[PDB]
């Protein structure tokens, strides 16, 4: 509502929250000069 | 989405559909930013050239979807709008500069595994992720070809392009409130948003806190997936103050 | 093409 958003925003129930990855997110992370 | 794949169940839980009541049809995409606010492209609502000028009453917001044409009983929610706010300086006369709009729902929606909001970026996240070469994701139920509509929500991951390249691909004036993304003719990869995808979200996943942020809104393009051309998006972080003002003033 | 939605969403 205020800046930023909700608080628990951007964490998907069926993925992040269960520590599961969708099939192409790795592609994104790999393009930010790799993220990890 | 041209050259995208079928999304997964709950992959983009913030994807929203703007549905017209009569005729009943898909208009644009939108995104869920809080239990009561939806973000979309102003051209989805008001575009005088083609006599478009919708009001609260003419639209419906369908949340929690996957299928494009079916009413997914017990999974999606339908809300009516309370108010529509367009950016005071949205420019529909020249280049769709400040193409952003906010809609206030009648009632809050309850989240689920299929309905969850996206984060809006902050100065530092914008700073660290909106870099040429980095890939973002776009989703929508729009056409699959320039001239062919999907059954499920589609997704494609595109790279951000250097501004000089974006400007040199069109005759329209790019402003600092837009950015473009897409592969080059020379990257053997395709993909783009297309008709029916406007208003939807271009997102990135931060590697600092694993959250998905929405950096852009599908705004425009010249044709779909044409070589040499790119898709332009509204720059959410540059219009964020405007966003905060209407959400804490109303 | 689109399925019908429950009438209480038109009103
Ligand atoms: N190729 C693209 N990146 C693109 C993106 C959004 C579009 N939106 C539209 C559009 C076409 C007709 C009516 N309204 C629209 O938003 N064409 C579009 C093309
Ligand atoms: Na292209």
């Amino acid at each position: 509502t205020f800046g930023s958003g909700e608080a628990d925003c951007g964490l998907r129930p069926l993925f992040e929250k269960k520590s599961l990855e969708d099939k192409t997110e790795r592609e994104l992370l790999e393009s930010y000069i790799d993220g990890r | 989405i041209v050259e995208g794949s079928d999304a997964e169940i709950g992959m983009s839980p913030w994807q929203v559909m703007l549905f017209r009541k009569s005729p009943q049809e898909l208009l644009c995409g939108a995104s869920l930013i809080s239990d009561r606010w939806v973000l979309t492209a102003a051209h989805c609502l008001l575009y005088p050239p083609w006599d478009k000028n919708f009001t609260e009453n003419d639209l419906l917001v369908r949340i929690g979807k996957h299928s494009r044409t079916r009413y997914e009983r017990n999974i999606e929610k339908i809300s009516m709008l309370e108010k529509i706010y367009i950016h005071p300086r949205y420019n529909w006369r020249e280049n769709l500069d400040r193409d952003i709009a906010l809609m206030k729902l009648k009632k809050p929606v309850a989240f689920s595994d299929y309905i969850h909001p996206v984060c809006l970026p902050d100065r530092e996240t914008a700073a660290s992720l909106l870099q040429a070469g980095y890939k973002g994701r776009v989703t929508g139920w729009g056409n699959l070809k320039e001239t062919g509509q999907p059954s499920v929500l589609q997704v494609v991951n595109l790279p951000i392009v250097e501004r000089p390249v974006c400007k040199d691909s069109t005759r329209i004036r790019i402003t600092d409130n837009m950015f473009c993304a897409g592969y080059k003719p020379d990257e053997g990869k395709r993909g783009d948003a297309c008709e029916g995808d406007s208003g939807g979200p271009f997102v990135m996943k931060s590697p600092f806190n694993n959250r998905w942020y929405q950096m852009g809104i599908v705004s425009w393009g010249e044709g779909c997936d044409r070589d040499g051309k790119y898709g332009f998006y509204t720059h959410v972080f540059r219009l964020k103050k405007w966003i905060q003002k209407v959400i804490d003033q109303f | 093409d689109f399925e019908e939605i429950p009438e209480e969403y038109l009103q």
